[PDB]
């Protein structure tokens, strides 16, 4: 039924 | 800035949040405390208000999880993924999950509890990246130091195209990108590095690809962590690979992203007086093996072999180059030519005539 497509994802690289 | 598809905003300006569980990483109180500063952030500037509950549900639930942690979206181990968030909406919607294989700190080592929350906030209240590497929105974390925190400019607009301004914002000048176009720009160092040019301003550097058109803008912590954000003057060894950073009294010498032995030094090691106090702008000449060091309007000549500063120094600027006024910003070389940069203006100094040959502004130097 919702956006729970709109997961942002925060990152920092190895 | 980027809002979400169909703009999801909260309805209401009074919301609710939960720490559902914590990390052992840190003790209870000082997450609380980085939670309510990341909150405090966005609140600053918007009508938005938050109310943590002890139980129940709340509009933002804020957990710690690892790997899988109930979602469709595990978690990566150490590094990589920091956490992720849900824009607004009911259930998950507002929902911030930290990955707790991070160690989380309220300092400059692991991951800064309260600045990756301040980012995760900004989706949860309906924020999407930004581009903007000067950001608090844009997607890749850099611990921007033990300053204190100001939200900056890009985030201010996302936040108030949803929810208009607040009261009062306790300093209402944020931080902004600087801007290439901007024919007024003034820049604080410059040098060569691999074969790029590196531009400083502020916080920021560009590093521009001789081939390229478009210079990559990054922040310096980016790159060098334990480096200023703001630096005085950069020249370059290319025979080693080096690259020397100026701050105040103190300076580094950089191996790619690696801070050599025994740096910072105090300026005071190169035979500086000890009431020189910065030095303005900086270029190393490799076939002379001759660095220029410039601060006011005198200029040192040192001599990079014999590890020494040559003995007729210093000397006045308007003696040496005539012309381009009475401070050096920035300064560097190729191709037999100088160039100072005074302000808005750029001077190319020919060596080979020892006379100004052209003068244009500043920022033509990113093609703009
Ligand atoms: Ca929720
Ligand atoms: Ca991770
Ligand atoms: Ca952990
Ligand atoms: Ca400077
Ligand atoms: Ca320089
Ligand atoms: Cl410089
Ligand atoms: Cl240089
Ligand atoms: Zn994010
Ligand atoms: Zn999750």
């Amino acid at each position: 039924q919702f956006a729970e497509r709109y997961l942002r994802s925060y990152y920092h690289p190895t | 800035y980027n809002v979400f598809p169909r703009t999801l905003k909260w309805s209401k300006m009074n919301l609710t949040y939960r720490i559902v569980n914590y990390t052992p990483d840190m003790t209870h109180s000082e997450v609380e405390k980085a939670f309510k500063k990341a909150f405090k952030v966005w609140s600053d500037v918007t009508p938005l208000n938050f109310t943590r509950l002890h139980d129940g549900i709340a509009d933002i639930m804020i957990s710690f999880g690892i790997k899988e942690h109930g979602d469709f979206y595990p978690f990566d181990g150490p590094s990589g993924l920091l956490a992720h968030a849900f824009p607004p909406g009911p259930n998950y919607g507002g929902d911030a999950h930290f990955d707790d294989d991070e160690t989380w700190t309220s300092s400059s080592k692991g991951y800064n509890l309260f600045l990756v929350a301040a980012h995760a906030f900004g989706h949860s209240l309906g924020l999407d990246h930004s581009k903007d590497p000067g950001a608090l929105m844009f997607p890749i974390y850099t611990y921007t130091g033990k300053s204190h925190f100001m939200l900056p400019d890009d985030d201010v607009q996302g936040i108030q195209s949803l929810y208009g301004p607040g009261d009062e914002d306790p300093n209402p000048k944020h931080p902004k990108t600087p801007d290439k176009c901007d024919p007024s720009l003034s820049l604080d160092a410059i040098t060569s590095l691999r074969g790029e040019t590196m531009i400083f301003k502020d916080r920021f550097f560009w590093r521009l690809h001789p081939q390229q058109v478009d210079a990559e803008l990054f922040l310096t912590k980016s790159f060098w962590p334990e480096l200023p954000n703001r630096i005085d003057a950069a020249y370059e060894h290319p025979s080693h690979d080096l690259i020397f950073i100026f701050r105040g009294r103190k300076f580094w010498a950089l191996n790619g992203y690696d801070i050599l032995e025994g740096y910072p030094k105090k300026i005071s090691e190169l035979g500086l007086p000890k009431e020189v106090k910065k030095i303005s702008a900086a270029v190393h000449f490799e076939d002379t093996g001759k660095t220029l060091l410039f601060s006011g309007n005198q200029v040192w000549r040192y001599d990079d072999t014999n590890h020494i500063m040559d003995k007729d120094y210093p000397r006045l600027i308007e003696e040496d180059f005539p012309g381009i006024g009475d401070k050096v910003d920035a300064v560097y070389e190729k191709n037999g030519y100088i160039y100072f940069f005074n302000g808005p203006i750029q001077f190319e100094y020919s060596i080979w005539s020892n006379r100004i040959v052209r003068v244009m502004p500043a920022n033509s130097i990113l093609w703009c």
